[PDB]
C-alpha cells in the first residue's frame, strides 16, 4: 500500500439497548468515517485486508 | 582488538587466536538490535493504526 484510510470501527449495534448485533466475519471492519464523535452520520463495511467498502446488509450480522 | 596490540597485558585466549592469524568478527547483529527488532513484534500487536497518538488497549487486540 501506498496509503491508508482512517476510519473509526464499531464493535457492533445495540439496538433498542435490547439486540446486539455484531459482524459475523473477523475478516471485516464496520466502520464510519467520522472520527471525533461515538457515533456518525453513515456506515460501511470492508475488509481489514483491503479497504474495500460496502453498505452493511442484514446477513453480515 | 586494541587490547591485543599493546602487550602492557599478558595475551588471554582471544588474542592467542589472534596472533595465530584466526578473527572473530563481530555478533552480526547486536543485542540492542535485536532487542529494538523484538519490541517492535511487542509493539505491532498495539498498532491498530498509524494515527498512532496513544497505544491501543490490549484487551480489544
Amino acid at each position: 500500500p501506498g496509503d491508508f484510510v482512517n476510519v473509526l470501527a464499531i464493535a457492533g449495534l445495540c439496538v433498542n439497548g435490547e439486540i446486539a448485533l455484531t459482524l459475523r466475519e473477523p475478516g471485516l471492519v464496520l466502520f464510519t468515517h467520522e472520527l471525533q464523535t461515538y457515533t456518525a452520520t453513515e456506515y460501511f463495511v470492508s475488509s481489514r485486508r483491503m479497504f474495500e467498502p460496502r453498505k452493511p446488509t442484514v446477513s453480515d450480522f | 582488538y586494541k587490547r591485543c596490540s599493546n602487550g602492557r597485558s599478558v595475551a588471554d585466549l582471544v588474542c592467542a587466536q589472534y596472533y595465530s592469524g584466526v578473527m572473530v568478527l563481530p555478533g552480526v547483529v547486536d543485542a540492542e538490535k535485536l532487542h529494538m527488532y523484538s519490541a517492535s513484534l511487542i509493539g505491532g500487536m498495539a498498532l491498530g493504526g498509524i494515527t498512532a497518538a496513544a497505544a491501543l488497549p490490549f484487551s480489544y487486540a
